[PDB]
């Protein structure tokens, strides 16, 4: 009977005090939390953040809302959430959040006969993730979400993951364009500020970056240009114009590659692994041009010495480049 | 400050100075027994033109920015056109187009009969 | 006028918008249709698309049954804030807009037997996960899923207002696509399961195919002509060492410029697209042409016959191999 | 007397049913519209839209608001607009709109004794304009604003332009640096949807792009480079290094121009006139280098044939480039 | 005694009609205005607008709010501004404005015993400023802020600057990154629309662009490349490879400078002064390469004439470049 | 349960939130402190910085005394909307955010004697006027000033809730700076005057020092090596005219590419930074090397001794001048 259900619902909210938490002045109210991760959008190194869309559910008990005589769980219109008490949960490390509002506010209130309240929201939040891009693009990041109570201390409210380690779902279904989620972790703790101790839940992911794109587009061109720089050692030192043209155009190509990578890669103003590799390649081609200049200086008075220097360079340059690559890839992997 | 001069059936209005703060030129005529009447308006830049209801298809307004000149050619003159003519400049945010008070710098009079 | 005011006040007398129609008795049944007014831009970088629609919902609420001079009441949209309406949301939506100028773009209509028609105008940004391996010869099926947010299948079900193919209609001029062709759409319904229960979901897939002319005139043709230029070097005299060296090194520089340019328009993915493979093969050919000249120049003094033979055989081998690679590449990626 | 005016207005609003349109259940209500265009701030080919700021005035009659005893047109505070009935006018092709709200909401309500309402808004609207850019930068666009009734069919409401062709004013206030308004048009019609027939007004502008910037910045560099590539035909064929350097560096310069023009120009992913011109110039410089390659190949054993090919190139290339330019500039203009 | 102040405030607001202006049906209300400029952030040439933050103060008199017995000025909570009549002031040329609202609505209401109301807001506004860039980057602009009444004509409200020319403060303190403020001006007038005559206040600034950055960055590289182009005249005319390499590489460098300086400069597509200078420099290097073409073609049979052409070019090219510079720097400066 | 409801109702019975505490009798003393959870990004282009704070205020309202079983009421944030709160604002704030997910991030606590503790979580974008004549070796002192918008010094005053140096506390892991080092902070208070009266202002300066390694590895070293490469040309044979011409002109082009790239990372100011001077001097050196080759080549067939002399003197003159310039430049900009 719709009249009976209406009477029960507006009897529950008759003298309800939204200003007071359940069991106000008594023991803390326990709030369980569940998360369903719908998607993880753009991870950003320039902005040092990640966007996350989730279904965020909170479960608690409010004895003022217990009802009898109706053997059903009452899914109510979401607007009734403006008349109940709900926990003041917030995300410490978020920078911009919103609840979706098309075609209505993506909010759910479900009541149960013993006063149990289930409260769902759909949130897109841009949380802050500190990145350590010293080893970029061979880096591994750890990005978190910090769930906390703003007003209530541990004497008023306590959080827990409802379902243990199964509380958060949808992580294995996530696919990222540039990363791959190695692992995710759930943590429960307390944090003390000058105003008191508050309960804290933490959801962390460990992201590992994919290298194939970089191995194809930011390392192979530089390696090929450096190898092309060694072609000049096999040309006779008589051909001055040929060797000078080859060396100086190799330097120009290296400069072009570096300066366009600077504006293509994310603009992170400190040194990384890719920067060291590109600098090493630039130094190698500069040294090949320097070697030709030295040989050209002496090849008239001492022809045999210039020929010997060219022949030794043919061996030394590839071997030293291989050694440099070996040290680099052992240190950064 | 924009200085406007008139020449010249045909009339020509030539402006000098800060002609960028006053992008619109307008023609007005004053009758002894009435108030000033709007005749036409031309933009210095885009060349869009507006005319009064009683001067359509008879008067025409064009513009050449090369010498900062706006031209009003008058055809099929009628005895009701005996009035002293003026050319004025209107600021960018000065309001309506048909109202002489909105126009800052006015030219000298000219009799046509 | 006062008659209709009395009827409207009588309808809302004791009405409870917190409760769905037929709560505890039956299942609320909602019939839906979509008129797409414009299929907006598709973004590969964000993996999403935009779409502007009239979203129409219809259902039955006996509490709003009335009787009067008129059969239907075409009310102002504010009335819809005083009755129960479905809480439909788009599962893959990202940030949608319910249009609000100059008034809320909503219409509510009440038939005398209690039927509610509720229509609104929406701009929906939806996520479209794309597989860009065959870029730019890739075809996509961008989805649009909607359903109830709070009511499970035991309380609220959704149905298409007519046969499912005819319940999503795209306008004739409604296409804001620049690099895609909208081939068609398929329409379906199903059940989804979440931790909070079983829900009904209504799905539409829009099938798109990228247009290739821009990349051909911007990337493929310049790269092919650069490779042909690099192979043209084999016909110059072996004696003109500076000329052939300048040819090879400046062709490498041209290929580097072209590939750097083509990298900017390419979406950032871990895997290699088709364009990446093509660019890599062109780069390898140009590099090999320079290495071939170095080899020929090595023997040009002590073994001139060998140098001439190497040049003569290269003049045939390089174009033949490039033609074979082009044939294989286009045959693989065009009849996909 | 403030009290008499206040009681008159209170009486007018007392017993007023906002949920019902004027003459509800009777003849349709007629709404007259004026637009005074403040500006067209932006036209975007990347996003295919344009931003427009306007003063939007609506005129109608509601007999329920007719008042007597005060022979003054009551200019009321904007907040009173929240208590009356207004038409549910919307723009079908707008993507993002707002009513200016500083320092107060830019809204105006004025009443007249016979119950006539004048209602004004100040609106910035981004409206979609689908552009055919195949002739860019020599293209001409047509951008529209569609004004419709969302909820009321032709049985309920009727639109008209108040003042005929003088309804929309301020067209001369539009200053687009790269376009120039050619003509604006007013249209009135009806549109049928599955829900019914609705009135429609349409305001359209025709835009002509300014070509001078593109001639100075895009066509002249390519023309000069293509001409420079013909200098090779006047250099003796023994000078292999000079002619090879000239040809390959002209190819590199054309490639650099095209690749940088791809970034600088708005990203419109299909073939336009400018792309055809640049590809034609690239083909021309490529053919000049090919001509030298052939001449250098045959010049050792047949000097007469090589000299003849050079002499014929000196005429054929300028003539063919002139013909290509003639065809292009006659087809696209 | 807070009770007495509370009852006085309640008495003032009891029976108060916010829909009617002070002296409604009588003489107009005179509103004085002050502005304190706090910053001018970004004078943009792409969008042709500027951002301005200010404290906007309005003064008027309302006898309905006159109180006695309290020898104080009542600074009230800003929410009381919602219970009074405030002028409908708006900025006629704004594109997007807001009133700051952290930590609360940045707004002030101060009442005086005789009914004088002081109303303060803190506003950030983006305002349109149409720019004549035909002399860029040697240009001078004039940017305005227009203040008007949206609903009340001059029969109801009047505007004036409070303090005369001292009304607007903080202009001298402003430090723009790329301009310098030369003069600011205050104007009061009337403006007539089809709906009536409205009061208008106008605050204008004149800006002169700073040029030293462009001299060091935009002009000198082009001048140096052009000077380097003349080195070709001092190389022997039989050195084909050296002179052709020099000419074509200078052309490539000039092209690189132009294509990468168009991106740095504002992307407003029409001609400017820097564009003309860059095109002149490009034409000069092009003509140097063409001159070598002539000399190379002639020198085989007429060495004396070719040497004469080179010797004359060594004087003609610098002289004509100096003449071009003189004409340019006299036409624009 | 009902006891606390009636306590709150009695507290709000007759309370006027339009009147400040102690109005007409004393000065409302507000104590303030700030907990910086993260010092956000600093932008040179927009001359601003972001900072995320817990902003805490505390004052006394005699109208809000109570007696009950508890000494402190730790209430909902909505209660704060019903009482008088200070109208604090940030004098150089650009566009700040009071966070609102999932509820308003505010807490109000009332003590039995009438003491109010009021805390909110904010994100503030604030102006930081930067002098960039020493870029990229520049240090800045970004301010943050706050105070009452409407209440003059005779009505509301502000104090730091403890010692001024200990009232602004930065979290250990709260530093989102990639380009700068947060050296420290200075905390002060003062008085400002304006057209409306005299106001108390509270100031915090955050001292930032830019990190230079990125520009050393990306701009300074390539420019230095390009200049050294240009000066290497003096050691090539004079008879090798095409080689030396190609060397010089291609080095000029390489310097042009480097200068263009380094010119996009600079902030868009209208004066000369340290980077601009370095780049200009390097450009001049490369240009002068090419001019020197031209001069030497002019004398090779008429006065070979003079050409040899010019080359052998340039080989010493150019490196010495470049080294002296580098010493002066780094001594000037690094000891500063
Ligand atoms: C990304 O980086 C973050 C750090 O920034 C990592 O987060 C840490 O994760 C570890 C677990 O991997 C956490 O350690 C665990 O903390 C629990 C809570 O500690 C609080 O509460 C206890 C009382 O319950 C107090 O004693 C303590 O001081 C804290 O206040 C503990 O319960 C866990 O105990 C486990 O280990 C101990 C032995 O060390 C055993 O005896 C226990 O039985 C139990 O197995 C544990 O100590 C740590 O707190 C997290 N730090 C933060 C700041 O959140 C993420 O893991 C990382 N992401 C990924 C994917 O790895
Ligand atoms: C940026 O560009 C704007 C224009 O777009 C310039 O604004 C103009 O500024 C001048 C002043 O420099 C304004 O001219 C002055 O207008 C005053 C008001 O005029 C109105 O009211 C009078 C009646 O009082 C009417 O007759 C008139 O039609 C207007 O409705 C006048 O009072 C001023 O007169 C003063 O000078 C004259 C001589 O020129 C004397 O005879 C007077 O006695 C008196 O001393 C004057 O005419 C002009 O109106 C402004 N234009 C607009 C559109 O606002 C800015 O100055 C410029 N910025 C900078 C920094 O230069
Ligand atoms: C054969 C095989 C070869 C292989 C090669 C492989 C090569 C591989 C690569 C190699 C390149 C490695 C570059 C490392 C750069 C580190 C910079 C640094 O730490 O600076 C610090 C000190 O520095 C200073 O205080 C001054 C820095 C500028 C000095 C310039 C000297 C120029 C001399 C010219 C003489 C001209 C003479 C001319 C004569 C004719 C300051 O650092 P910070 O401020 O704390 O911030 C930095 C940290 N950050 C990253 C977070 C920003
Ligand atoms: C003096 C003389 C002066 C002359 C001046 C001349 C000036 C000339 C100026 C301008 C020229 C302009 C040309 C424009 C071309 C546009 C592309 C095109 O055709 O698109 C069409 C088809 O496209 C395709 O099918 C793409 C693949 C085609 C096959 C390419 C094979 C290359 C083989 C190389 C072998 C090398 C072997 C080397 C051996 C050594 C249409 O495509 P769309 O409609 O855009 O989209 C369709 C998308 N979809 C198909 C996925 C659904
Ligand atoms: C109302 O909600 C309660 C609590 O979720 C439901 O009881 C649960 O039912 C599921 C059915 O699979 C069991 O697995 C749980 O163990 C039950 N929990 C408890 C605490 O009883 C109840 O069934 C729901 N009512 C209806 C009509 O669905
Ligand atoms: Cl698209
Ligand atoms: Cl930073």
């Amino acid at each position: 009977n719709m009249s009976f259900v209406k009477e029960t619902v507006d009897k529950l909210l008759k003298g309800y005090d939204i200003r007071l938490r359940p069991d106000f002045g008594g023991p803390p109210v326990c709030v369980g939390m569940n998360i369903d991760i719908a998607s993880i959008d753009m991870v950003s190194e320039v902005n040092m953040d990640y966007t996350l869309t989730m279904y965020f559910q909170q479960y608690w008990r409010d004895k003022r809302l217990a009802y009898s005589g109706i053997p059903l769980n009452l899914t109510l219109d979401n607007r009734v959430a403006d008349q109940l008490w709900v926990p003041d949960t917030y995300f410490l490390n978020d920078k911009k959040s919103f609840v979706h509002g098309v075609t209505v506010k993506n909010r759910m209130i479900r009541l149960h006969p013993d006063g149990t309240v289930l409260y769902g929201l759909r949130i897109t939040t841009t949380a802050a993730c500190m990145m350590d891009l010293r080893r970029y693009p061979l880096d591994e990041q750890n990005c978190t979400l910090e769930i906390e109570s703003y007003g209530y201390t541990t004497d008023d409210i306590e959080f827990y993951w409802r379902g243990g380690d199964k509380a958060v779902t949808g992580v294995e279904r996530i696919e990222l364009p540039q990363f791959s989620i190695v692992e995710h972790r759930l943590v429960s703790r307390n944090v003390v500020f000058a105003t008191g101790a508050y309960p804290r839940l933490s959801l962390s992911f460990r992201l590992k970056r994919n290298i194939g794109y970089f191995i194809l587009q930011t390392y192979m061109p530089s390696i090929l240009i450096t190898i092309l720089s060694w072609v000049s050692f096999w040309i006779n030192y008589d051909a001055s114009a040929a060797r000078v043209a080859l060396g100086i155009t190799t330097v120009l190509t290296m400069t072009t590659i570096n300066t366009h990578l600077r504006e293509t890669l994310p603009k992170i103003p400190y040194v990384k692994a890719i920067d060291m590799y590109l600098m090493g390649c630039f130094v190698f081609v500069f040294l090949a041009l320097l070697e030709y200049a030295f040989v050209n200086y002496i090849f008239f008075s001492q022809p045999a010495r210039a020929a010997a220097i060219d022949r030794w360079s043919r061996i030394v340059f590839p071997f030293t480049f291989s050694l440099f690559n070996l040290v680099y890839w052992l240190y950064y992997v | 400050q924009v200085q406007l001069v008139e020449s010249g059936l045909r009339l020509s209005c030539a402006a000098s100075g800060h002609t960028f703060n006053y992008p619109i030129m307008g023609w007005f005529r004053q009758a002894p027994g009435k108030e000033r009447e709007f005749v036409g308006a031309i933009s210095w830049s885009g060349g869009s033109t507006s005319y009064a209801d009683s001067v359509k298809d008879r008067f025409t307004i064009s513009r050449d920015n090369a010498k900062n000149t706006v031209y009003l050619e008058m055809n099929n003159l009628k005895p009701e056109d005996t009035a002293v003519y003026y050319c004025a400049a209107k600021g960018r945010y000065s309001g309506g187009l048909y109202y002489p008070t909105n126009y800052d710098y006015w030219g000298q009079g000219t009799q046509v009969t | 006028t006062t008659v209709f005011t009395r009827i409207l006040d009588r309808l809302l007398d004791g009405y409870d918008n917190r409760l769905r129609p037929g709560l505890g008795e039956r299942v609320t049944e909602v019939k839906t249709d979509i008129f797409v007014t414009s299929f907006g831009p598709v973004s590969d970088h964000d993996m999403e698309y935009t779409i502007d629609v009239f979203f129409r919902q219809s259902w039955k609420d006996e509490r709003l049954k009335f009787k009067g001079p008129m059969t239907v009441l075409r009310l102002n949209n504010l009335m819809a804030s005083k009755i129960w309406t479905p809480d439909t949301f788009f599962h893959n939506g990202k940030k949608s807009v319910a249009h609000n100028m100059t008034m809320p773009n909503k219409l509510l209509r009440i038939t005398e037997d209690g039927t509610l028609l509720y229509t609104m105008r929406l701009t929906v940004r939806a996520e479209c996960p794309m597989h860009l391996e065959d870029f730019p010869m890739d075809a996509h099926a961008c989805p649009l899923k909607f359903g109830s947010y709070a009511y499970t299948r035991a309380e609220v079900v959704y149905e298409w207002t007519r046969e499912p193919a005819r319940s999503v209609v795209v306008a004739e001029d409604g296409s804001r696509l620049n690099q895609y062709d909208l081939l068609g759409q398929t329409v379906d319904s199903g059940i989804v399961q979440s931790s909070t229960g079983e829900y009904v979901v209504m799905t539409t897939h829009f099938h798109l195919k990228r247009k290739i002319g821009y990349f051909v005139i911007q990337t493929y043709l310049p790269c092919i002509m650069t490779v042909i230029l690099s192979q043209v070097s084999f016909w110059l005299n072996r004696e003109s060492v500076p000329a052939r060296t300048v040819f090879g090194v400046t062709t490498v520089l041209t290929m580097t410029t072209l590939s750097i340019s083509a990298r900017n328009s390419l979406p950032k993915v871990a895997y290699a697209t088709a364009m990446d493979w093509f660019i890599a093969v062109c780069y390898a050919f140009v590099f090999s042409a320079l290495i071939e000249f170095a080899t020929v120049n090595y023997f040009t003094k002590s073994q001139p016959a060998r140098a001439a033979k190497i040049d003569r055989l290269s003049r045939i081998a390089f174009p033949l191999l490039f033609g074979i690679f082009n044939l294989v590449y286009w045959a693989t990626y065009l009849n996909r």
